[PDB]
């Protein structure tokens, strides 16, 4: 029943007595559900140390992964280029999933196409789909450039991308001159970050490989910035703003910020901004190329160092006070331009916010997860804040990276209870928060569920989830945030201290119980 | 007009290369309510033309995503690389009641997580190891299903044997399901693969068991996935009418409910496309009759409650009337409040298989007119059912491409558009109010009388929201 | 007792059993406390309609006011000027309180001085304190300018500021030439906003009154912007940024942003930035003067229209989509400069965020309070978002303003359940949220306590507080936010949608109870 | 050195005009631990020089803010314009347990809210109307107090008559308190005005009542305001030692507790400056003896527990030893963990009356040396007590101006500075770790053994926090 004045949505509609009675009858009558006591007995069991061991003993089953496949990484990177249409060779269900995963996180349209390979296409090969697909897509969407990536079905059957693309041009389906960079992106190998790395080296390689003689290093006096896989708009914006502030000339390769942020002004724009083909062609003429997220930009580092002869500086993702100081100083050395008074003021303010919020932040324990550069950056910043990161998890990380992070942790007295885990899923993390309890969890929306489980054991055992990371689907416009630079650090600092203060208020809100500590001024 | 719509279709098709243009024209039609057979009017369920941005998912999405995933007690393993399970996790709201990770596992993502060693060597040994692991970690699960991703069919992995051998070892039902993405041309073959999988591995278990006590009033809701609690709102109406609902397929479903289904006297089929295969099978094997029903909007619900009740005795028929009497003042109140608000507004809908035709009655119950409608992956029998419902000279599209859809909408100019997530952001930008039909835009349920109030309220807030007036800047 | 490994702060230290036993003994033994049943009976009574009537019947007692005194308003404005020291004539306890209230909200040092009038100073007058005070203050802090305001003790005894300041100069305590603008700021009359208005008209009047012949309107081709009493840095920053983006020349009179935001770089800066004396003297030469918060800028409007002959445009505080559009178009008409492509894109994005977040925001009920301009701006915006503002309260508001707001509410189908209250305190508001319940409360930190009271009645009766406004003392760095312009609108929109989503998650987090609606994607 | 400190004081005073410079030098002294009398060394509690940025509050802050506000049961009306009540609301953490707005009203702001009509006409009629209003709205309050703002003394309002007449009418105790800000020269006269007010209107009510049963062990904590729960931590120690605590003045206090205080055998006075007036009075009227005690740090607490216990019999003395035995391992554990961390670090303190001298032992318990200390509004008897505690040639300042303080700090260069909120942001910018002494930086309690662990931990996190290393930009 519904009162028309106040209509009830699923919640709290099903909370009504008639429905409650109905569900119970359904549960008692046909569900053959295990007793609640048994369910309770089993639930308390998973919260234990004994279960963590069996859970950490798993060699074949992954529960609740923190990583996604390569083509997602490839489609996002392809989106960075002007009038460029991401094109994925392989089966179509993958494209629908990438667009939806992207649509939900960015709350923006995502344009992507597939050649739609079928069962029949599996025996013959992907040649027809690629010619027709390239021809149909170009006629229909008018993209200046089409960047090919491939789905696992295509990778397993082994379609040759280069051969297919050339024969399409050769046979006359699309012009010879039309740009068609392609990158094989196996879903079994790596993650979306690797997928992003492959697409980029491929685009960079297609534009710059044939002509290198004319190119001379440092001739154009701009610094190439390669973002890596990035889902926060503020990041693209902040890197550009600081270089601009410093007066340094720059080329941001793969900039998806205008397209992912187009205005609702009555007209739909499939393509907006992007890195120009000429920007890509004239890239080797840069003084140097800086990679923002080096851990997943390894293939690109090899192509840029080897082919363009740029000596890529070793710099960590510009997160936190020290890393951002290092990135700016480095840009200053490569550019020859000084760090302006304006930027030095911003750093001062970050420190002032740090001195202002240090007592609440100190000693806080955090369990966090994400892509390796981001996690690494966050870990470095929390230690700079004096917080204690207890559990660090990177699903798509590696041994070298783990080694790198442990070194970071070893450098700080704060990283004492800290442990780095790689190849471990969120199910493992759930166990970790239950056995050793962090004050907070920093992660994507998948952690909403871990929080729900902890609250189930008890109020006191709950670990609130603080969302920084990708994908974030339960909150709006967080993708407009910034994690890089001083600005990013400030945003991160405010969210953590306020997350901590918000929690203290909840805990002290009980009347004549805990309100003695429910202070007006904190 | 008919000439104008026909011209619009021809006009749009001009951009496409010939093989694609020739094929597409077969999928676009101006509707004639008079025509009995769909094939004269439109062709459907054919492989999509590459590079045209079709909205269709894969067979894995239809089998894992829609039929299988909703069962609460069982654990579904996405077999293959990590991505399919990840994109699809908690994506669809098939609402269920349970303790998650302990006795109910719907939102959870379980995967074999193939790496290259697995692609080269093969995944059978791993699947068996995963099955053993699944068993120690989650002891209260009532079943296991393996949903095959694309690499499974291609690398030659035999999951039937592993499922058969482990099942035997664990005295647990393990259902191998071959919903490889490459198989089929849309989320549709997946439903069939999933339906057939249910029938071979789970339907006949209580073939000889006669312990469950059955009343002549027992019925099973087939093809209602409880999105936003749609099944629950639909279920309470049938229960109030006096029928007993033994099973729900597959929203908020349990394996025990499914195994007990053949014991039921009648099968009510809400979604024809997804589970008609199982319904026909049940009628041939068990003799249980199946009837398609519609619960969207007060008119369809009343008409549906009435039809279902006729198949039963006078007590049920009498009870049906009490219920229609009970909810009549509630629904009409909603109509009185929201019809003046939504009257005469034109609507365009694109959704995959059951909804384009089905929500038409509800929109009309609100005075809204559906100018055009289409289907992501619907068969022609689906189209046969559609034209009677659609008005004359209205636009019909099958597997509409993104470009075709934007051009049709620019010309037609509908007040509101109901479609999925990929289509939604483009339209808001264009300034046209959009409601997502698949997820009910995180609202619902839209089924039944209770569902209808939410639905009228939802169309009204979005269609009349103040933000649409604000798009052009004041300075010209 | 304390485990040294995990030390406990007040909370949850007092939650320990020895302490709980001790407190109870104390309560039972010496407190003579009313029974808990009686306390419960009385608390349920205050939540009722009957109590609201007696509560709203009050003519002499104010409980929990939403307004502060005038000199606070005066000190903040004086802070806007370069090398300017706020100086308050009267008793010292007021200065300690202004500095502390400001220090806590801005978490930055606040410089202010008093002449320290005593009981003896009450009989004789404030003449000695003013001469010594002016002389001592100048010698010690080296302020270029000293701006006088007065405390109520001074206002009641009747010290003449103008006579005192002239005699100080005449007697030789401070130079004749040293700037000493002064404004009488009675605490009984008005609020801090009026206090801010008085100090400003006085500063403006001191610099521009004697010389007006040389001044010609529109000669300097800049537009004067008067901010009013403002506690968000983003607002000073946003107004300047847009004018700068537009290319419009401008003079921001009373800009306190640099000083309230100085960097911690090892050196303490008493004074930073500020409006220049010359900027103030050359002000009448502007094309026009725009007042950001017109409701408390009435005296200044009279001085500017009458003395400078500027035709001040009637514009509402630039909050929300429509008012921002109006402000920009108006600047365009006064400046003659067009609104750039860049700004139009921003507006586009704001609308896109609005279309994207409309379903969650729609129909939400809010109870909100603040200063009149801000409240007025917020009410306009909520209506633009389709939210329903049920209770609007401005303590320091008036009849004309209330009339203006009702007009705004009448214009929108959304403002149907909305009611504007003026002269009513937070105690009144507490009663309102209890009798007619808003989904949310938008206000300053004083509402933390109203929320506490509601949760006491029950979980379902709790109204979460959303903090936008001044003073905010329980969260950190919120004063760095922006409420003005598109950016401000974006920040407000994100906070409201996310406050709503955050709450839904809390409500659906219960395991196997309400988690059916605890969705991954929202 | 002494010559260096003396030069530093002379050097700083050069900036000030002569009347101010001449007066200030009287307030700055190089400490000699040897001197018996403070007046030889320093002069104090004199009207502040105008325009020098003194940190002193008003008499209203001393009376409404510190003595009266903490009583939980009673309601305190700030009488006058809206600002005083507003700035001071919930500013100070005198922790209490109660149902706020129903039976306990500490965080609440109650005001007459004078407008000009009230200033011209006068506020008596309004105060009476406010008293009547207060009574209907908050029925469980156990008292009412009127705290006079500056305009009350100046406009000729008689609040004694209103308080006397209403009190009689309501059979409720109403205490008029004349803490007008102009009266006095610091928060100090307000303590006295407040103490005298308590004695004339609330102390003698149970003068003739003998119903309450009193043990010889009964004691009252006087002058502990429970900031951060300091009194509660202090209180549990006295209770464990076997003494019974009848009353707390005035933190977490109740009017019933205060009225029952004269019944107590001994008065333990924590804050000498604020409530010594009431203590002396009680000794003259009731003969109850009063002893100053210190609970900051393990050494002062042990020394204090021991002194209080001596004033009682051997059972209490024995109990005192058990308690020191019980918490000894806890405190030494804290010292072991934090002394190596804080050893040899110089500290500078500025606070108003009790704390500059009192927290010295705790800092020293951590190996920290207090290089200099001062007082906002302390009397010379306070200074007499201070020099013994302060080391030799250490800097001492009374009513230090802001300018003097920054200059002293720049020269002295202390590792950590303990002071209030106005002083804190300037120092952090300067790069010097700052801990707020008044609010215990929203931490605490700092009293007692339990309080000491929090205190050591707090000095250590702030002093050694990683943020201090980061102030100069790497690029020089
Ligand atoms: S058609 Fe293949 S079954 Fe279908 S949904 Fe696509 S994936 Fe899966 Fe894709 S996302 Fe990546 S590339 Fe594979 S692993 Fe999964
Ligand atoms: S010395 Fe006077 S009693 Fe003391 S704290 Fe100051 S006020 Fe009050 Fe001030 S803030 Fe304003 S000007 Fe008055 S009303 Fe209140
Ligand atoms: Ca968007
Ligand atoms: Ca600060």
């Amino acid at each position: 029943s519904q009162q028309v004045d106040k209509i009830k949505a699923s919640y709290p509609l099903f909370l009504d007595q008639d429905y409650k009675d109905m569900l119970a009858k359904k549960r008692d009558g046909f569900e053959e559900k295990y007793p609640q006591d048994k369910i309770d007995e089993v639930f308390q069991w998973t919260t234990t140390k004994e279960y963590q061991e069996l859970n950490f003993q798993r060699e074949a089953l992954t529960v609740n992964p923190a990583k996604a496949c390569q083509p997602l990484g490839a489609v996002l990177c392809a989106l960075g280029f002007e009038k460029t249409m991401p094109y994925v060779h392989g089966s179509q269900g993958c494209v629908a999933y990438f667009r939806s995963y992207f649509n939900r996180h960015f709350r923006e349209p995502v344009s992507c196409v597939s050649d739609s390979m079928t069962e029949d296409a599996a025996v013959f090969g992907g040649q027809q789909n690629m010619k027709d697909g390239l021809q149909n897509c170009k006629a229909t969407y008018k993209p200046d450039m089409i960047a090919v990536s491939t789905t696992c079905m295509a990778e397993v059957i082994g379609d040759d991308l280069n051969a297919f693309i050339n024969n399409s041009k050769k046979e006359g389906f699309i012009p010879d001159e039309f740009p068609v960079p392609f990158a094989h992106t196996p879903s079994f190998v790596g993650s979306h970050v690797t997928g992003w790395d492959n697409m980029f080296e491929g685009i960079a390689r297609y534009f710059t490989l044939k002509s290198m003689d004319d190119k001379v290093v440092g001739s154009n006096k701009k610094i190439n910035i390669v973002p890596g896989f990035e889902t926060y708009l503020g990041n693209f914006r902040v890197i550009k703003r600081m270089l601009s502030e410093m007066g340094v000339g720059y080329s941001l390769l793969s900039d998806p910020e205008e397209v992912l942020d187009t205005p609702a002004d009555g007209q739909f724009r499939m393509y907006a901004g992007g890195t120009t083909q000429e920007e890509m062609k004239d890239a080797p003429n840069a003084l140097n190329t800086v990679l923002l997220q080096p851990w997943h930009l390894e293939k690109t580092k090899k192509f840029v160092e080897g082919t363009w002869k740029h000596e890529v500086p070793k710099l960590n993702i510009p997160m936190g006070l020290d890393w951002t100081d290092e990135f700016l100083m480095k840009v200053s050395e490569i550019s020859g331009q000084p760090i302006p008074a304006s930027l030095t003021k911003e750093r001062g303010r970050l420190v002032d916010m740090m001195t202002d919020s240090h007592t609440w932040l100190h000693g806080k324990r955090f369990a966090l997860w994400g892509d390796p550069d981001f996690v690494m950056g966050l870990v470095k910043f929390l230690l700079e804040l004096g917080c204690e990161p207890v559990h660090i998890l990177c699903h798509n990380g590696n041994k070298r990276w783990k080694k790198a992070v442990d070194a970071i942790l070893a450098a700080s007295p704060y990283g004492k209870n800290a442990t780095v885990y790689i190849g471990k899923d969120l199910w493992h993390l759930r166990s970790l928060v239950f056995t050793d309890k962090p004050d907070f969890m920093i992660g994507n929306s998948y952690g909403k569920f871990i929080q729900r489980d902890t609250l189930h054991k008890g109020k006191e055992f709950e670990v609130p989830l603080i969302r920084i990371g990708f994908p974030i689907f339960d909150r709006h416009h967080l993708h407009r945030s910034t994690t890089l630079g001083y600005e990013g650090a400030m945003q991160i600092l405010t969210t953590l201290v306020n997350s901590i203060l918000e929690r203290l208020d909840e805990e002290t809100r009980g009347m004549q119980a805990t309100d003695y500590n429910h202070d007006l001024v904190r | 007009s008919r000439e104008e719509v026909e011209s619009l279709i021809q006009e749009v098709l001009e951009v496409y290369p010939e093989k694609a243009r020739k094929d597409r024209n077969k999928h676009l039609a101006v509707n004639d309510p008079a025509v009995t057979q769909s094939k004269k009017c439109i062709i459907s369920n054919k492989k999509s033309q590459p590079g045209l941005m079709t909205i269709r998912g894969c067979a894995y999405a239809g089998s894992k995503g829609v039929v299988w995933g909703p069962i609460k007690d069982m654990i579904h393993i996405s077999h293959g690389p990590v991505g399919c399970g990840q994109y699809s996790r908690a994506g669809r709201r098939n609402y269920y009641i349970g303790t998650t990770g302990v006795n109910a596992f719907v939102t959870m993502n379980f995967t074999s997580d193939f790496q290259e060693k697995d692609i080269v060597f093969g995944g059978d040994k791993k699947l068996a190891k995963l099955i053993d692991e699944v068993e120690t970690l989650f002891p209260l699960n009532k079943g296991i299903s393996v949903q095959s991703e694309c690499p499974i069919g291609l690398i030659g992995d035999d999951i039937e044997s592993v499922s058969k051998v482990k099942g035997a070892e664990l005295s647990k039902t393990i259902v191998p399901v071959r919903c490889e993405g490459f198989r089929g041309v849309s989320q549709s073959l997946g439903h069939h693969i999933a339906n057939d999988a249910v029938r071979d591995w789970v339907l006949g278990k209580r073939d000889e068991d006669t312990t469950f006590a059955s009343t002549p009033y027992d019925v099973a809701i087939i093809g209602d996935y409880n999105i936003g609690g749609d099944a629950w709102s639909s279920r309470i109406l049938l229960e109030e009418m006096g029928l007993r609902c033994v099973a729900q397929w597959s929203g908020d479903g349990s394996i025990s409910e499914i195994e007990l289904t053949p014991k039921v006297k009648l099968n009510l089929v809400h979604c024809y496309r997804s589970m008609n295969y199982i319904s026909r099978h049940m009628e041939e094997k068990y003799g249980i009759p199946w009837m398609e029903y519609n619960f969207f909007g007060p008119t369809k619900t009343i008409e549906s409650l009435r039809a279902i009740a006729a198949k039963f005795d006078e007590s049920i028929q009498k009870k049906c009337e009490e219920v229609i009497a009970k909810y009549k003042p509630e629904w009409e109140a909603v109509v009185a409040k929201y019809r003046p608000r939504l009257e005469g507004k034109r609507v365009m809908l694109y959704i995959g298989g059951l909804r384009p035709r089905h929500v038409i009655g509800a929109y009309e119950d609100l005075g809204m007119e559906v100018v055009g409608t289409g289907y992501e992956f619907a068969h022609n029998d689906d189209y046969d059912r559609t034209m009677k419902e659609m008005g004359d000279s209205t636009l019909l599209y099958d597997d509409v491409t993104g470009y075709e859809f934007e051009e049709f909408v620019k010309r037609i100019k509908p007040d509101l558009i109901g479609s999925g997530i990929k289509e939604k952001f483009i339209f808001q930008k264009m300034g046209i109010p959009f409601r997502e039909m698949h997820s009910w835009d995180y609202s619902g349920p839209y089924h039944g009388f209770d569902g209808f109030a939410i639905f009228a309220r939802d169309m009204d807030m979005t269609l009349n929201n103040p933000c649409w007036k604000k798009l052009q800047a004041p300075w010209e």
